[PDB]
């Protein structure tokens, strides 16, 4: 046989032609291990080769070097390791020159490079790599690919190793990553890749950020790229700014107000779902981190001593400007409605809750005016939001200021049970339950108890969820009895 | 073809499970 048209078939559209050559060219795995890899390493290089051949090329080399399951990986790793220092030094060259000549998109080359990568360095057998890639981007005379392709590699390399191995390559690596994100940089495809690389790298550079010289610099570059026109890179930029926020909360005090708040609070109002999600996550993650510190304080306050680390209270401020987005976002909900998807309607509801449990008795006021103001609106959308928001804000706040609140709505909430809109129903049912779990007393009220239960029952023969919610309620109410004795 | 990622998910305390929301979290 002749090795090209086979690779063409090594991934063909038919499950038998492929399954065939997928093994034929697997006999030379354990009976030709070396000799093979190389063969491809060149065909993967010479541009003359049709797409498939090339694409399929690295696919095989990539394949036989690494594994998905963190298990077998160990095995297929030492593989190219215990190999002959003859062909390795050969392949490692027919590939570092394949980039810039591949027309396709996710260029296979990046793949294999990274694969070999997690092994030619955890000991240091390929310490000439990093300087070479660096040259691909920092060098102004390089193809839109020559650059892209490269980064792609750098990114996989990070996404596959434990922090400890890359912690001292940072300076060398990062210097390149960021170069791909710069504003003056032409192709957004290079920018993109780069912004991704960062997402996988932030994880191991406490050293880098600790040096103000760089930090300032990184944050500048990330925020700039947050103003890039290509949606493709904005979602990348925010993802970093979100990761960074969970990662380096303490250092963010110098960027939050001048640069970050304006940026993240803006995004949330993006018509684009992907871009909003990111924005919400940010302030969502911020609460998480902040109310977590909130603990550090007390647990270390009763014991009588300085809190190891201190919060800076961002949610509290922006609270005013947040909610009136979170709430207004509790409207961009999917029609057909999928239950496991992650669209703003959720993030908003979720974050609207977390905030409600960190800011405490400060949220009650900023949210009410939206409920009263949307309990009657025609569009069900602005209606269920009203309910939902009332549902969210029941954790955190002191009951000695909710019990009274609910009661006034409690009644006009029951009427929402059989609200002509199917979504208002479901949500109205969900709240009720949440109003039994959190606040037991203020629910069992004669004034509207009799009219209550008689509507919960009525719900048992309704839609699953709803019914499967009246339970979250009846149950709760009962437990509230075994507790009062 | 299945390249790397786009990852960024969350929902704290019973993460990617869905439903309207979850239950309380308490202390000492």
């Amino acid at each position: 046989m002749e090795l090209i048209t086979i690779l063409e078939k090594t991934v063909s559209p038919d499950r038998l032609e492929l399954e065939a050559a997928q093994k034929f060219l697997e006999r030379a795995a354990v009976e030709n291990l070396p000799t093979f890899l190389v063969e491809l390493s060149r065909v993967l290089a010479n541009p003359g080769n049709s797409q498939v051949a090339r694409v399929a090329a690295g696919l095989q080399i990539k394949n036989s070097l690494t594994s998905k399951d963190p298990d077998i990986k160990a095995q297929y790793q030492q593989r190219w390791l215990a190999i002959d220092a003859n062909a390795r030094r050969e392949v490692k060259n027919y590939v570092l020159q394949t980039l810039g000549t591949e027309t396709y998109r996710p260029s296979s080359a990046s793949q294999c490079v990274a694969g070999i990568a997690c092994a030619e360095i955890p000991v240091n057998q390929w310490p000439e790599l990093i300087p070479q890639l660096v040259a691909n981007v920092t060098n102004p005379n390089s193809t839109e690919h020559m650059k892209e392709s490269t980064l792609e590699a750098i990114g996989y390399i990070c996404q596959d190793i434990d922090p400890e191995q890359l912690q001292d390559k940072s300076n060398e690596i990062l210097t390149a990553i960021i170069q791909g994100m710069r504003k003056e940089e032409p192709s957004n495809n290079v920018k993109l890749a780069a912004t991704n690389a960062l997402l996988n790298s932030l994880e191991f550079t406490k050293a880098n950020f600790d040096k103000e010289s760089e930090r300032h610099f990184i944050m500048q570059v990330v925020c700039e790229a947050t103003q890039c026109p290509d949606t493709r890179v904005r979602v990348a930029a925010l993802q970093n700014l979100v990761k960074i926020m969970s990662l380096y909360y303490q250092y963010m005090e110098t960027y939050m107000g001048p640069a970050l708040f304006a940026i993240t609070i803006e995004a949330m109002k993006s018509d684009i779902d992907e871009v909003a999600l990111q924005g919400i996550e940010f302030w969502s993650n911020v609460c998480d981190e902040e109310m977590d510190l909130a603990i550090e304080a007390s647990e270390a306050a009763e014991q009588g001593r300085p809190p190891e680390h201190t919060s800076k209270f961002y949610a509290k401020g922006a609270l005013q400007y947040l909610v009136p987005i979170l709430t207004q976002t509790l409207t961009k909900q999917d029609e057909n409605d999928d239950d496991d998807d992650w669209n703003p309607c959720k993030a908003a509801g979720v974050c609207l809750m977390l905030l409600a449990t960190c800011c405490e008795d400060d949220i009650v006021p900023h949210v009410l005016p939206f409920i009263k103001e949307h309990i009657k609106n025609p569009d069900w959308r602005y209606r269920d939001a009203a309910v939902m928001a009332f549902g969210c804000i029941l954790e955190g706040p002191e009951p000695s200021q909710l019990k009274p609140l609910v009661i006034q709505a409690m009644p006009t909430l029951i009427e929402l049970m059989k609200d002509p809109s199917v979504v208002v129903r479901d949500t109205a049912a969900w709240t009720v339950g949440r109003i039994c779990e959190l606040l037991p007393e203020a629910a069992i009220n004669d004034v509207y108890l009799a009219p209550l239960l008689q509507c919960l029952i009525e719900g048992l023969s309704a839609e699953p969820r709803v019914a499967s919610n009246v339970c979250w309620a009846f149950s709760s109410l009962a437990e509230a009895a075994y507790e009062a004795a | 073809y299945l390249t790397q990622e786009t990852n960024k998910v969350e929902t704290y305390k019973e993460q990617p499970l869905k439903t309207p929301g979850k239950k309380k979290k308490g202390k000492p």
